[PDB]
């Protein structure tokens, strides 16, 4: 199972963000990277080099996200988790309440914003 | 451009309807009646049943009258959905264990009798985990005919530590039916069988010690709750309350030597790895009609904390719409941009 963000993934050290709008896996734009809106769900890569690439895989859940948001991005990331030979480690990152290791892929932290994309729902 | 169907099959109840829908449009009962002296189903069928011989075609979440669950699947699309199926994917779901042979023969219905160009066979639980927005967690999925604990891991159940127990909500709307001869009354028909059914959803609550409530219920008449019948008779309701649910967690109430569906979730999770156990302990999912009894979080974090190890955090999630989180699974999965390479089509399928 591929997709052409997936073609994308994973490829170089360092850091993708992907917002779910309407079923699927949208780039963030990179001005955007650490503030996170409270109506959405997204997906996170950390590739880190270490001979080979070591994948950690977050799906982050606003507290305002719509169902279709977080499901999709729970699947979303097993299927990236696939497509990356099973060799990401998942994570699961509500917001608030998130790991030191994802908080620290952000040198400003994490920031939370009012609103979002409208759910496919 | 095509809209994938997403039918949901269970012991009691269909669930149906559209991918990208919040919800199902269509649940209707798993019944299939025919003369008694060619073939109805659902809500027709229970209307007719002075005419009909009822049977239900899924026993404890397997499909086990092919020809009838042909029948359910006919009316489906025809009735329900006014669909063809041959112009759609059609995400299906299957029973946690469920034999590869029964899940061939699914297909092979699928494909040859309703020609569906595509299909994807999804495992109930693992569509509910990700209604929840989970990828690691142990679901708790209990229905009409069958309870099971299904512990996942990165987007995959454990098979090895699936537990399935055959007590669910029909064996506690006999259990209700049973208890309330004490106070006199005689529930005995199919009929009655689905009144029962609906004081139960109605009255019903799990006690968090079931002990304390029956001294507490016994001190007053608080406890007592009234119904409606059809026939405009009162129904008044006591201890029955939480007694009925209780066997949920004590079965010997239904004379069965079955584990409570808290043992039973200690003991699924004892069955995987020691490295994966927090994070099934703290993402226990529930799932089904079974589990929408009022109290039953509560309860099931006291008992499982007792059981498990005292280093564990035990959370208990209880989604409000969890009667349809399958099915909900289901239309999200099948909305996904991917979908699409996931499926089976019929071509392949026909060529082998
Ligand atoms: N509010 C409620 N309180 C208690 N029980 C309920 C409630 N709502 C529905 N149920 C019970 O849930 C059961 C149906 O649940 P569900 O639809 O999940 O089962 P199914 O998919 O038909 O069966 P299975 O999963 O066992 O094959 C019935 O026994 C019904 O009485
Ligand atoms: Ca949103
Ligand atoms: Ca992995
Ligand atoms: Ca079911
Ligand atoms: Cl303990």
């Amino acid at each position: 199972v591929e997709h052409p963000e997936f073609l994308k993934a994973g490829k170089e050290p360092g850091l993708q963000i992907w917002r779910v709008e309407k079923f699927d896996l949208v780039p963030v734009p990179p001005n955007l990277y650490g503030d996170f809106f409270t109506g959405d769900a997204y997906v996170i890569l950390k590739t880190v080099q270490l001979g080979n690439l070591q994948y950690d895989l977050h799906y982050w859940l606003g507290n305002e996200c719509s169902q279709d948001e977080s499901g999709a991005a729970a699947i979303f990331t097993v299927q990236l988790d696939d497509y990356l030979n099973g060799r990401a480690v998942q994570h699961r990152e509500v917001q608030g309440f998130e790991s030191s290791t994802f908080s620290g892929y952000f040198k400003s932290g994490l920031k939370y914003k009012k609103g979002g994309v409208a759910s496919g729902f | 451009d095509v809209q994938a169907l997403v039918v949901d099959n269970g012991s009691g109840n269909v669930k149906a309807g559209v991918a990208g829908d919040d919800a199902p449009r269509s649940v209707f009962p798993s019944i299939v009646g025919r003369p008694k002296n060619d073939a109805y189903v659902g809500d027709e069928a229970q209307t007719k049943r002075g005419i009909l011989t009822l049977k239900y075609p899924i026993e404890h979440g397997i499909v086990t009258n092919w020809d009838d669950m042909e029948k359910i699947w006919h009316h489906t699309f025809y009735n329900e959905l006014r669909a063809a199926p041959e112009e759609h994917p059609v995400l299906l779901t299957e029973a946690p264990l469920n034999p590869k042979g029964n899940r061939e023969r699914m297909t092979q219905i699928m494909f040859e009798s309703f020609n569906v160009p595509a299909m994807y066979v999804a495992i109930q639980a693992v569509l509910s985990l990700y209604s929840s927005g989970r990828t690691t967690g142990i679901v708790l999925d209990s229905g009409d005919g069958v309870s099971h604990t299904v512990p996942i891991y990165e987007g995959y159940a454990l098979p090895h530590a699936i537990m399935r127990l055959d007590l669910a909500g029909r064996d506690l709307t006999e259990y209700l039916m049973k208890i309330l001869h004490e106070r006199g009354y005689g529930f005995s028909t199919s009929a009655e069988k689905e009144i029962v059914r609906d004081i139960k959803e109605k009255l019903c609550y799990i006690a968090l010690n079931f002990d304390e409530e029956m001294k507490t219920s016994e001190q007053s008449s608080d406890i007592e709750k009234s119904y409606e019948l059809p026939d405009g008779n009162i129904i008044t309701v006591g201890n029955e309350r939480f007694r009925c649910p209780e066997a949920l967690f004590q079965p010997s109430f239904l004379g069965k030597e079955a584990a409570g569906i808290h043992t039973t979730t200690f003991n699924s999770i004892k069955k995987c790895d020691v490295d994966i156990r927090k994070d099934l302990y703290g993402n226990i999912v529930l799932s089904g009609g079974t589990t929408m009894y009022e109290g039953i979080g509560e309860r099931l974090t006291r008992d499982i904390t007792t059981l498990a190890p005292s280093t564990m955090k035990i959370k208990v999630v209880a989604p409000p719409e969890r009667k349809y989180s399958v099915w909900i699974g289901g239309s999200i999965l099948s909305s996904l941009s991917t979908f699409q390479q996931m499926w089976i089509t019929k071509e392949e399928y026909d060529e082998s």
